[PDB]
């Protein structure tokens, strides 16, 4: 359970992404063709259950003291596997 | 870290579960959540109050794949009050925010005594796709934070300020 | 004047003599860098120690600078018989919208 | 890099009088420049401050010479320019432009123009 | 050679559910999408939606979002449709299409009787003109799409056919009276002598990052 | 099952690696001896059926749609993570 | 993105098999194909002709393991009319294609309209066990795709091209 | 088993670590207010038995061979992925 | 590559077990250990005769994650008999040795044929948290190796040395 | 004179004039920039413009230019009386192997 | 950075003149060189160019002038030559030599040598 | 970039004499100096060598002059002295100073200067 303790809540969430390589494109999957990189990106709003909103704002708050920490320990200037590592060690508990 | 499974439209912290499906990498996602949505003060005088100078921290680069719409971003073209540069140069793969309503440019002098600055909150500077630990000289940046989450199975507008002392508590704007 | 500066230093030569520059919270104590200036009589003034204790290049190494709190001070380690000039500490105010503020003047005199 | 000044006299008070600075050797448009006055016998003073084109060309003066002097550049001549109006007795001093040309701090200092008034 | 084989004629009541095959070959089904095609007799094309083999996702049109299926079959290499409520509207030409490389419906196969959006517009929908002119056929889209813009020629009887691919790319085998040029929301077809075998509609489509693949209003000759 | 599309197929493939950290080395393996940037390379020629080949050449033609949309979306310069990110999703969906 | 295994000495496309056997990262394997095999136009002309100048589209770099013999390659020192450089600096752990008969290397002057040249047909520039979507100065570099396999369980000529209004219809070679 | 060929090997190790991004801290987690780049290792000493430490010195001396040509084959100018790897190809032998 | 597991405080090389147990990240572990614990000697005359310069072959750089303390530290500003610089410069993220007892800090002139300095015995220059295989320019280092496992379930003093002919047999120090 | 320029360009002081520049697809349509030189009597051409739109530094900013298919127009938005000079528009050319294009000559007088 | 021009005359038709250009201040072996001549009351005309050594040191020359003028440099003098051979009426104009040496264009343009062909 | 040589003369043998060398157009205090002189009629010899302030300042000398030549540099002058005692008749040559400003090897040679030792 996830209790919001923000002063304020936004139920709306406008959030920008970008398209799915399964997606259906035509030519513009060509570099050459393809749009800038301002026009790579899918939009979208999302008016759901206020309680996801406020919870996923509330789960950002707890996430940012391990973040720090992490990024801390590690030495290289960029990091990617973040997700990749996750990965691992959910197989690796599941074990099967 | 903490992460996020979305049960019964139910948000909740991952902790064996053994009832949990994660059949593929497209369901982890991350996402980088700006802190205007919480409440903070948007006001350039105020945001300012939360950035500070310092030297030895080197900066650190995280990745995110999916943003919030901005209603406030802010740039900075800040110099020490003798024309040197105060902030580090963007590097390479790195650019402003994608989605910004107002862009609050801010420029002037003032002093510098760290090589970076930093939140003093903790938080990350949203860049476009990638969340930093410090600010880089005239690029459009947001700040909030980034979650980690599995899922289930425009027109802007610039604003000019000229600010004198920055960082300190004596700052005069326009 | 802003920053306040003795008088006057005089010394043996081949000692060590040290030059103080006293400013406050929003001219020193706010980050900003004391800068050391050397006008030998008669001709423009010669910045000896920019930021706060590095040294541009063609300056002898006997002028050395360090910072403390919200005070500042210039160390010469050889006093040679051609040390003989006024001496002055520049700096920015966060007040007065980041404008230079200068020290009284310190005479260098050379025994 | 030089820089050489021009255009001092002896002047009565309540009078007017432009200074000018001609840079070599550098890029004029990419370096701020800098009015330092000193009186005989004196401490120095700073007079005011004019930034880059690149940072929008504002000039900053000192309280005590605020409303009275003005500071202008000509990039294209790569001279600088001081106009000053309604001299008074505590305005005899030595003027100085200074200049930062490469940021590891290799400064330029002016040979000095004497700008004297009295009555 | 790439070959896409249909069902017979097929007649329903009024009320009832169909469904319709399409049979591919010559090429490996899983990496190109199907798209199927509605015409009316005696009207335009009327696209009804897109069904990639690979990964399963669909996309459909607005006129269409509930009154067609699609589903595919990797093993056998077909593709299904299926229609619930035929009305007495529904009773019109169906084709199935493959989306191409570069996003063309190169090839068709033979008829089976039974906002956010770019809008793609022609200027005019018939064009009289004698043997040896000079005709020139102008479409209009109401984005930025770069050159990706195909023509298509349909006769009496007989599935369209591609002829101008990217705007300016000719099909091998198309014979050289026909041009195609243009950028940006402009976009022309000229052919430089018109025979007594030119005679068909002439459609305009845009392939350019717009899911909604629809056809122009169609140019009679 | 891959049909060759393309107008021309060469039945030989002549390729180069690299060598294996499990092979049969001397003194070599030391930077200091070892060989230059133009010398660590395994050669080799597969004159085996042709329709492995063409179909080899056909496969990597189809690839180029769906790597171009995967270059697009991310933001590093460069990328060495896609066949370990292949490796996590063939284990997560076998799950055993 | 396509996933090829090999099954009884015919190549497959992956799609839940269970028959498939995966037990190393050994066996998965990234194969670099140069485009000469499939027929295209090795000519210096004809090749030049499929490569374009553009600007907004950042470069990318991916990463393959083995390669393919090329019998033609391209070095490219192009500049604009007046002297400025129009291809960018090479980055470092950038190199040449290893295996290369001939070296087609091609100077002179042209238009630049874009900060980068990219490929019209969607093709990748390969490189030492890299391939990236643009052009680099002084790099010889072979046209080619990528793929992705599960395996089961020299002298070089260079020629001198002099070519004048480079990436248009009027170019002279020599 | 592995046996020691060094001619001399140290019974002490003195090593230093990084902080776990799970461990107690306070207000130090924020680049702002934390410690400086030396001030980010914790210190210990392992006296254990004698054994485990020259094994793990000898351990490392083979390694050597095997990590240097890993490192010639591979093109990128850092390598972050080794451990990663390990996990997966670990998990891909188990198979559960 | 050979793994280590510790098994009943004894330490064995992995070779399938199905008694082995790996449930998390952490207990992987890369540890460099310093050549100074195997007996060599420590000498700055002794340590510099394994020292090469060659050119080539491109740098490495491997990151490892815990670290043993140092008694002997080497710094090196060496430079060519015209002023001419020898060694390259530190990247961006590379620092020096963290623990380091004593710090040989050695500088001269001496001839360097090659681009990089490379260990004749093809072991690792240690750096914090990154061993590579070539010397950076003033940046303290120590010679190591690194080992990975699996887990089981600070005053410094500066030496200056004066040196010529570095890298020869007729090399002269202070 | 392969490019177009109109012979006279006049205006009042303190106006903003441009001057057009006409090339070709070979000319300006190929993707080639268009330089604009400044010619004051008796003294050499001065680049005021260079690229398509980007200005040399120690130059007004007054001056600026733009392309618009096959042609180029040069603004210059205070019409100063120093202004009075011949003003050239510069391209390359597709054909002729490269070679330098000049515009006739817009001769332009401060009303 | 500075160039001068010298070697101008009153020469008579069908004679041959050489003009030289000296460099300053830059690296004149990796610039480019051009020539551009002005009639009397009439417009810039391109006359040649020259390309640096690392390019192969090619030169071009213009359709009126090709085959009659030839363009050389002297990388050692840090001078550039233009012979002129078979002059004629209409080769009377101010010639000048271009170069740019900071590629983000700072370019230098020579005073201008006068060369008159009359009968 | 230039160097400029004085401070030579006839001396006696056994008297002294101290030659100075001007720098300009180059950072002095970064780049290394030498000396070597030049016999009549012979080829060129090493004298010494002195090291940038970052690099300690150290001085070479060479086996012949060891123990009787001294060389130093004033990094606030940009001026390079070397002080010679002892002259013998072996000494009369032509003493040079040579530095590299930029390390793409663009080197700078001094004219000369000639120090004659006759009795
Ligand atoms: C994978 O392999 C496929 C081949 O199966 C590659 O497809 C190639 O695409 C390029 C780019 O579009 C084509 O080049 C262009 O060709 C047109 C003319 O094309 C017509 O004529 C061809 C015979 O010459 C014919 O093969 C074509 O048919 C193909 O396309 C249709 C429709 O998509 C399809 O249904 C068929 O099955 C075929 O696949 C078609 O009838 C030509 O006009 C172009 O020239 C212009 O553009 C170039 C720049 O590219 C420019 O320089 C010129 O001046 C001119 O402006 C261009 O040459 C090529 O023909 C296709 N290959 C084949 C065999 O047709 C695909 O690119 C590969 N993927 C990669 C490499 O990533
Ligand atoms: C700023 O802070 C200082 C103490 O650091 C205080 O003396 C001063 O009054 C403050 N100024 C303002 C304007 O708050
Ligand atoms: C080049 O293309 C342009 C634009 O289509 C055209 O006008 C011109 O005639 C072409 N030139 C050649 C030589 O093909
Ligand atoms: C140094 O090595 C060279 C080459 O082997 C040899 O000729 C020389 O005698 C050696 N000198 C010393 C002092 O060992």
């Amino acid at each position: 359970a996830i209790v919001n303790a923000q002063p304020k809540c936004n139920p709306n969430l406008h959030y920008w992404t970008t398209q799915d390589e399964g997606a259906a494109i035509g030519l513009a999957w060509i570099p050459y063709f393809g749009p800038a990189a301002e026009g790579i990106y899918t939009e979208g709003l999302m008016h759901n259950q206020d309680g996801l909103i406020c919870g996923l704002r509330q789960l950002a708050n707890e996430t940012t003291q391990a973040l720090q920490l992490f990024l801390r320990a590690t030495t290289e200037l960029r990091t990617f596997s973040i997700l990749n590592r996750k990965a691992i060690d959910f197989l690796l508990q599941r074990w099967g | 870290i903490p992460l996020g499974v979305i049960h019964n439209s139910t948000l909740q912290v991952s902790d064996l579960v053994c009832r949990d499906k994660l059949s593929s990498t497209n369901q982890l996602r991350s996402v980088g959540l700006n802190l205007e949505g919480n409440g903070v003060a948007t006001d350039v005088p105020s945001a300012t109050k939360r950035w500070g100078f310092r030297s030895g921290v080197p900066p650190k680069v995280v990745n995110y794949e999916a943003g919030e719409w901005a209603e406030n971003c802010y740039n900075l073209e800040i110099k020490k009050p003798d024309g040197s540069e105060c902030l580090p140069a963007a590097p390479d793969g790195i650019r402003g925010f994608p989605r910004c309503r107002y862009v609050h440019k801010v420029s002037g002098t003032g002093p510098c005594a760290g090589d970076f600055a930093f939140h003093k909150e903790g938080a990350f500077f949203l860049y476009d796709r990638l969340a930093s630990t410090v600010i880089y000289r005239g690029t459009t940046f947001a700040e909030g934070v980034v979650a980690f989450l599995i899922l289930p199975q425009y027109y802007s507008t610039t604003i000019r300020y000229q600010a004198t002392g920055f960082g300190t508590n004596e700052t005069e704007y326009l | 004047s802003v920053l306040t500066q003795p008088p006057s230093v005089s010394g043996a030569p081949g000692q060590r003599v040290t030059i103080s520059c006293t400013g406050s919270s929003s001219n020193i104590g706010a980050g900003y860098d004391v800068y050391w200036y050397q006008q030998l009589p008669g001709t423009a003034p010669k910045l000896l120690i920019y930021g706060n204790s590095n040294r541009p290049s063609g300056v002898p190494d006997r002028f050395s600078g360090s910072k403390s709190g919200t005070s500042a001070s210039l160390a010469i380690t050889g006093l040679q018989a051609e040390d003989e000039a006024d001496y002055y500490c520049q700096s920015f105010d966060s007040s007065l919208r980041d404008s230079w503020v200068f020290g009284g003047g310190t005479k260098l005199t050379v025994l | 890099v030089q820089l050489v000044e021009s255009g001092g006299g002896l002047v009565k008070p309540g009078g007017s009088l432009r200074l000018s600075c001609a840079a070599s050797g550098f890029t004029f448009s990419n370096a701020w420049m800098n009015w330092v006055r000193q009186a005989p016998g004196k401490g120095l003073e700073w007079v005011g401050r004019i930034k880059s084109k690149t940072d929008g060309g504002a000039a900053d003066y000192a309280a005590p010479v605020k409303g009275r002097f003005t500071i202008s550049r000509d990039d294209s001549k790569n001279t600088l320019y001081l106009q000053m109006n309604s001299l008074k007795t505590e305005d005899t001093a030595v003027y100085f432009c200074t200049t930062v040309y490469r940021y590891n701090y290799d400064s330029v200092w002016g040979q000095g123009t004497l700008v004297t008034v009295s009555s | 050679q790439v070959q896409l084989q249909q069902s017979g004629t097929e007649l329903v009541k009024p009320g009832a559910s169909v469904k319709l095959s399409c049979k591919a070959s010559g090429y490996t089904f899983t990496s190109y999408w199907m798209h199927w095609v509605k015409q009316r007799p005696g009207q335009g094309l009327e696209w009804i939606g897109e069904i990639n083999p690979r990964n399963g996702r669909t996309d459909f049109s607005e006129k269409f979002k509930s009154k067609a299926t699609l589903t595919v079959d990797t093993s056998s290499s077909t593709a299904f449709i299926q229609l619930s409520s035929l009305t007495s509207e529904d009773s019109a030409v169906y084709y199935c299409a493959r989306w191409g490389y570069y996003g063309s419906s190169d090839y068709w196969g033979q008829g089976t009787a039974l906002a956010s959006d770019i809008v793609v517009t022609q200027s005019h929908k018939f064009m009289s003109t004698s043997v040896g002119d000079r005709v020139s056929i102008t479409c209009k889209a109401s984005q930025d799409v770069s050159v990706a813009v195909a023509w298509y020629q349909q006769k009496t009887g007989q599935s369209p056919k591609l002829l101008i691919y990217s705007a300016s790319y000719r099909i091998t085998g198309v014979p050289d009276r026909f041009t195609g040029s243009g950028s940006g929301t402009d976009f022309t077809f000229t052919i430089s002598s018109v025979q007594a075998e030119d005679m068909a509609v002439y459609y305009c489509q845009q392939h350019y990052s717009t899911p909604p693949w629809t056809f122009g209003g169609g140019t009679k000759l």
